[PDB]
């Protein structure tokens, strides 16, 4: 059966290389056309440029010529991508896709790469739940997870026992160029006094994991 | 919708561009006009055109500065009403990110009554005859809002004269109807497919008269038309029309 | 080179009615080309050969037109319908794809639920207030959250943040954090969220007095 | 919930648009008008026509807001008058869960003896939906009491 | 490819009346079958190959259409039919089932009986204080509940559920729970119960006052 | 006669596969296709394949391929599904079926696989009878069953007994992320003093029974 | 000033397939209208506003389309439908139609009855020889047919003549027309007509020798 | 029953046009066998498919 | 119903006109190829090209076809008539059969209108002996491509199998190999008649479940023949 089998996910300084791969099986490599499409957090997809592995014969979209290069090892069935001087701009996510005549009928799983400098883990704030976050026997609470870069984070909570109301916000880019996120979820406000509620905040790019435990507030 | 309108008092046109073409194309109906009642408080109200427009979901829409709309009396009337709309920043989509089309519109040119306007609109830049262009009459005062303004109600276009008219003999016919307090003269006509009788009544009362007409036709199924006398409407009063029925109705 | 046009760029549609999108080219094409995306996956081909469904593709999808003027077509809108749309050419160098077309599912108003909460004391001892507002399990998208701290009406010192789509009920839910010095928070006391929703009659308020439990 | 209609008067446009020149075909018969007593407890309660009409289940009715009617009254001369019924919420099935097709009705439009009345509906946004009936005279057992 | 589009999606009839449900293929099957399911259990073979009646099936179940469109009438209504009716084909791959008419018993107007629940002193010392509100043996199944605490109108604190069509009687019973802190239910005095129902001249209201047992 | 046993149901935790089974007796085997067929609770039908048992050739509705793998044993006379990556939707009733032609002659019993993260037993508490306001006929009494995860609860009353006159509402899920229903009964006003009213609560995931006796309050 | 190209020029269907027909238009227009042409008539207004059928115009027929590029659909061609679609416009000056789409209805083979005339006695008295072949009831329209005279093939003195497609059997029929002088025409003794069509395996000649009967 | 058929031996298609990859809609059924006896009455008779 | 194309050889402009470094847009579909089947019967066929084109320049009198292997070989086809473009329904469709095609072969067609990479091209890689239409190639019929054994392979005791397969006329020499985690029994067998015929191999280990492999040795395949294989199961 037809797969398109890409390389895992990449932090790259931005200055460097990177190549990233496009394994390919159960079909004849030399007959079919790869495809590399961008797409950034903007959601349109944009066609990178194609290659035929027959001779390696190649077109660009324009604003990837000399910025993208788009290679084939026909032995191992294998099409590449490499940047060779990633820039800020070229985080996103990249697929590569199979075409016969116009269309493309089997696509890649993604491969997302993020151009940083440098990383910054996050603080991990508590949202404690409160009457004033308490409705209809629902108390809801969170962790704020502060000024880090680049993304992603990975929030759980309970270390993935906890059935409940959960809302994981989309990051925001704060104005210092570092992220903020807000992990929440809604339990019975019977609950705040048995049972806890632990976030696990995992930021790969700096190598921080942090458990934060959220409790409401009591006074003095 | 980001971009807007701010909408000016330039001519720059030419009651010539309006008319390059002595019949206009007649598939530029992207403009629409229809009459709006300035205050909804008034009876009375001043009507003006509400003159909405659709922009073409195209790459050209993102050359356009303006729309100008000029509108035109034609009764032997020339042109000299011109407005021109600025949009206030460059369009981005060929149309709204939820929307049908990129519309707008204009609400000014008060309008008078029974009246044929010829509206057309040219966009800045860009062809240069109208991009848009309607035809348009005026409602008058048979119309359910125009009917309550001051120059339609001392016409009589509220009179209920309940016109009854029966068939009384091979040659005659009885019309009754109830005056009407702005006047006192009325003329009962019968008509087929041409005029058939005419009569002539005086009555100073409030009250539900009788007037024969003896008609020189068949007059079963014939319209009546009663003519009132009202002033400021002179001859031309609004007319009450009615059939002719066969009397008795019942068995 | 081809630009393909899709309108609307958003829209919602509620289950079970049907839906048309268009994908308008720059120039003449030979084919239209349409793809699904659901949010975080590849695009899977969808509509091909501008007509032609994709294998798995349920019927209710049609595609039609020529030249310049494509449409893409749901009989009866479902709920697994909601996604982006791409459509897409290859009759011209470059190969492009269309802006897209995002399908949401539409359901009944519902009202926000409203809670707020103080910055944590760890937030504080490291120089920083972030007061959040949270509206759960909403819809539709559009609400308006207005901050208040001591009855002053604040501006350009929140971020908003939205959900998808709930899987089970399609509501939203939006997180909106208002950021302080913490001098600025210690001088103030009361700080309000005043959410403004078409499933509430008039604008709901929650607020708390800072040192309060 | 289900939806009900609040209906009021409309302005309308001009009885010209009543004219249909095309023949609609005879089948469509989802526009329906009797008269009613309005008052059972009197001699000579007024006589109000009640205007029935059942909406088709298809696409189209999720897009539906609101039905247009408008009634023409030709006897000894012309009357015209517009209702628009608002639907008070929208609507989720293509028929009534607890019935059939969606089928909703006017009371008004108060009823002149010996007059033929024609009767014109349409669905907002878009005559579709057309029905006439001549009322009796001093004959009929109803109009008798008048 | 081929969807199946079935009509109406829910519907009611009365004993003794015609009832008809249609099936729309989005293009031409060489036959169509029908499946009876109720509530939990498996759906079984009804109606087979477009107009044969699997063994046992009453004979005023029949099944007719061609091409594109199918039906299935009930020539007299019983109280055994009231099911979910699936329509089905497999001649294209793949198998698709329709949507389903799901048929209930239509029966005379009857009024709900209203009854309501404080919270029991066991919950409230968990902190939260569920008041119940029932409709109980009614019949349309329209029904509108309002809460009321010291004549306030509540809203977005409440959640309704309903029973299916009783095998006996054919009514529906309605559970209203209004949520709320003990907090702020230890701050009022008179909670109500507002019941709208076509079987109802008037809303009929059941309240009860705290603590008053 | 032809019968189609299927295995039995399952608890499982997000993003674990299981396996079920369907044993057919009765009639060759191999001379009639196998389908299943997924149904989510009080919603629709869908396809999910069928198998060939004579050749082992299988066809499936997209959705759910790589999801599902069907296989045979001709040996045992059984037909397998494997569902992999359980998520929440995936909870549901799965049968599988026979065929000959393009209908479905025997059905299986039903297999119900269920997505877990955890298990909660409920809270059940009295709905007390208005004998405050006794007389004018019939009384309402019931259990508030709050606070469980995943579904289903049972309800019966005075240990199977007690069938008329009871409505166990559908559940509703909560804010929270878990469930709660009540059950109700209705009985002669002047029998509150007199009979015994008891809720038996079964909530399997959980391995909680609990039993609440409902008594009218104090009143004098 | 803008111009309106249809394609194709010449097609011919068959029953029961789906049909569809190119406008597209030299710029951007408002709107396309179609009309309807069957031999020997007034062109009638067919599909008028892009997509809006006139009245008794089957449901089968459909228009789409915007900018510069339109179509007409018949979703299942009938033998009724065959006739010239033109489209047309009146966004600019002039008013101007496409060349139109010729639409004929498809059928089996069927190979043609060949009949040869010679010439009258009363024409030859004139002074000139007319020798007509027939091919009568064939499809498709295409064919062969050679003239020889004592075994001479002939060439540039013949002429043919084809009928449009009978409304009841789709068939067309033929006539070649061979012109001679009188006074070649009695040099030669065999006249023959040799058809080749698709329905014939081999090519049917018809002869007569001059002044037999 | 105006049309009537005419058969013959023909080239066909190699006969892997017969191996469906698929499971055949099990309501394609336009198509059946039945086996018949090509002399009744006697023995030990061919037996030929009458489709 | 169209004009006719007779087609002929002719010299070719080198292959470099085809074959560019650059895409050729895929929408571009007016040449088309399929690999037939030439012969209907079912013994050994050639193996041809199905190229066709369709044909907005109005006239022409020729068109040009080059087809390379990795080979390079043209043919011009020249058309007796023209309309002065499209008279039946579909477009307007030619379709020239030509070209023997060769196993596990990359082609390279280029075809370009004569008066008139190029917008008509096609590229296809040509499958081997398991294909269903290359598998009628004679090399591969020669190999055993079409033989279709049967085999049944049977545990009889704790130390024999019985292999059932029926013999091919191409050959008469076959090795029955049983092998689980090593080959654990071998049978070099002789039989000149075409039967569904037996064989004991001697097994020194546990048999249930093995693989068992037929080598036949045709004399055309030499060490090359293409194998059989099965599965050791249990006796009814
Ligand atoms: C204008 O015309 C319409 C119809 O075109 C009339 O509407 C009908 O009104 C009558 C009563 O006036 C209704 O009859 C009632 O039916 C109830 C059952 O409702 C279901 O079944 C009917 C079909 O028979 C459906 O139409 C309906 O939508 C439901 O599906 C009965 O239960 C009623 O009795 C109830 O009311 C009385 C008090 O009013 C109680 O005492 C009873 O115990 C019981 O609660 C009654 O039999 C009929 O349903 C209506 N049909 C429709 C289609 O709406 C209008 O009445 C008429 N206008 C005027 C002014 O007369
Ligand atoms: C619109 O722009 C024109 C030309 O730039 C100018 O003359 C006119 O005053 C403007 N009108 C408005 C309302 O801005
Ligand atoms: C408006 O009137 C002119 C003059 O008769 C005519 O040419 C033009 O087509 C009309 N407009 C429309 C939209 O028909
Ligand atoms: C003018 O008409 C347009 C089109 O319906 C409408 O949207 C707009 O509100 C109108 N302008 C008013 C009411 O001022
Ligand atoms: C008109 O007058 C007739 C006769 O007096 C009366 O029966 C009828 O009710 C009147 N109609 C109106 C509309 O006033
Ligand atoms: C119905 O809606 C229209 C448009 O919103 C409004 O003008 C009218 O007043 C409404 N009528 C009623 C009876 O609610
Ligand atoms: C059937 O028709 C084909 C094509 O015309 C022909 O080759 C064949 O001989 C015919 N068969 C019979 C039995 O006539
Ligand atoms: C017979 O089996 C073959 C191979 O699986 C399959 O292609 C064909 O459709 C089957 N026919 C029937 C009637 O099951
Ligand atoms: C095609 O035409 C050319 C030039 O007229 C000629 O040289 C060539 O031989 C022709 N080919 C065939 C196959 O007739
Ligand atoms: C054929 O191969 C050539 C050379 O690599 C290439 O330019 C062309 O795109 C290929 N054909 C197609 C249809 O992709
Ligand atoms: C060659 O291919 C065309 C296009 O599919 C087809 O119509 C034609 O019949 C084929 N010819 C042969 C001999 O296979
Ligand atoms: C092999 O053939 C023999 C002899 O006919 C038979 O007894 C045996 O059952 C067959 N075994 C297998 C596995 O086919």
């Amino acid at each position: 059966e037809v797969q398109l089998q890409q390389s895992g996910p990449e932090l790259v300084k931005p200055g460097a290389s990177v190549k990233i791969s496009c394994k390919t099986s159960g079909y004849t490599f030399t007959e079919y056309t790869i495809h590399w499409v961008k797409q950034n957090h903007g959601k349109s997809l944009d066609w990178i440029g194609g290659i035929n592995p027959n001779n390696g014969g190649t077109t660009y979209n324009q604003e990837f010529k000399g910025k993208a290069t788009l290679t084939v090892d026909k032995s191992s069935s294998t099409a590449y991508m490499e940047f060779r001087s990633l820039t800020s701009e070229d985080s996103a996510v990249y697929y590569c896709a199979r075409s016969y005549y116009g269309y493309v009928d089997y696509w890649g799983q993604g491969t997302t790469l993020t151009a940083a400098a440098s990383t910054k883990g996050p603080s991990v704030f508590p949202l404690a739940p409160s009457s004033k976050s308490t409705s209809g026997g629902t108390a809801a609470l969170g962790c704020l997870v502060k000024d880090y870069f680049p993304e992603p984070v990975t929030v759980s909570w309970n270390s993935g026992a906890l059935t409940s109301g959960v809302h994981t916000f989309p990051a925001v880019l704060q104005s210092s160029g570092l992220y903020s996120l807000s992990s929440v979820v809604t339990v019975p406000s019977s609950s705040l006094g048995t049972q806890t509620y632990i976030c696990n905040v995992n930021h790969k790019p700096s190598n921080t994991k942090v458990d934060k435990k959220a409790e409401p507030k009591s006074c003095d | 919708p980001e971009p807007t309108i701010q909408c000016g008092s330039e001519p720059g046109p030419s009651p010539e561009w309006m008319v390059r073409h002595t019949l206009t194309p007649g598939d530029l109906r992207d403009l629409r006009v229809e009459t709006i009642k300035s205050n909804v408080d008034l009876e009375d109200s001043p009507i003006l055109m509400n003159i909405s427009w659709i922009l073409r979901a195209d790459a050209s829409i993102r050359l356009l500065k303006a729309t100008k709309i000029c509108v035109m009396g034609k009764s032997h009337f020339q042109s000299y009403s011109c407005i021109r709309c600025n949009y206030t920043q460059a369009f981005q989509t060929q149309t709204r990110p939820s929307g049908g089309k990129w519309t707008f519109s204009y609400v000014g040119f008060p309008v008078e009554l029974n009246t044929v306007y010829f509206i057309g609109a040219h966009n800045i830049p860009n062809e240069d005859g109208p991009s848009m262009a309607v035809n348009f009459t005026s409602p008058g005062c048979l119309d359910h809002v125009m009917k309550y303004k001051k120059k339609c109600i001392e016409a009589g276009s509220l009179w209920k004269p309940n016109i009854t008219a029966c068939k009384r003999s091979a040659n005659t016919v009885e019309v009754n109807f109830t005056t009407s307090p702005l006047g006192d003269r009325y003329m009962a006509l019968i008509q087929s497919t041409a005029v058939i009788g005419t009569s002539y009544v005086s009555e100073k009362e409030l009250t539900r008269t009788s007037v024969v007409v003896h008609v020189t036709g068949e007059s079963e199924g014939a319209v009546v038309q009663l003519t009132p006398y009202f002033h400021t409407c002179g001859n031309d009063c609004i007319r009450q029309r009615g059939t002719v029925v066969q009397c008795p109705q019942t068995g | 080179q081809i630009v393909l046009t899709q309108s609307p760029a958003i829209m919602s549609a509620s289950p079970g009615e049907k839906v048309t999108m268009t994908c308008s080219a720059s120039s003449s094409i030979y084919y239209i080309h349409w793809y699904q995306q659901k949010s975080g996956t590849s695009p899977k081909r969808w509509i091909y050969d501008t007509s032609k469904l994709a294998s798995g593709v349920p019927a209710r999808f049609s595609g039609s037109g020529s030249g310049t003027s494509y449409s893409l077509t749901i009989s009866s809108m479902e709920a697994e319908d909601a996604a982006t749309y791409y459509c897409q050419q290859w009759s011209s160098n470059p190969f492009t794809f269309g802006s897209g077309t995002k399908l949401e599912i539409k359901r009944t108003v519902a009202a926000p639920s409203v809670f707020i909460f103080p910055p944590s004391d760890e937030q504080l001892k490291s120089g920083t207030a972030s007061v959040v507002c949270l509206l759960n399990n909403f819809y539709p998208r559009e609400a308006k959250v207005q901050w208040k701290v001591d009855n002053a009406l604040q501006s350009g010192n929140s971020q908003e943040s939205v959900t998808e789509q709930d899987s089970k009920d399609s509501t939203y839910s939006l997180s909106s954090t208002l950021t302080l010095s913490k001098a600025d928070y210690e001088k103030h006391k009361v700080y309000a969220c005043e959410v403004t929703h078409q499933g509430l009659s008039s604008p709901v308020t929650k607020s708390f007095n800072r040192g309060e439990c």
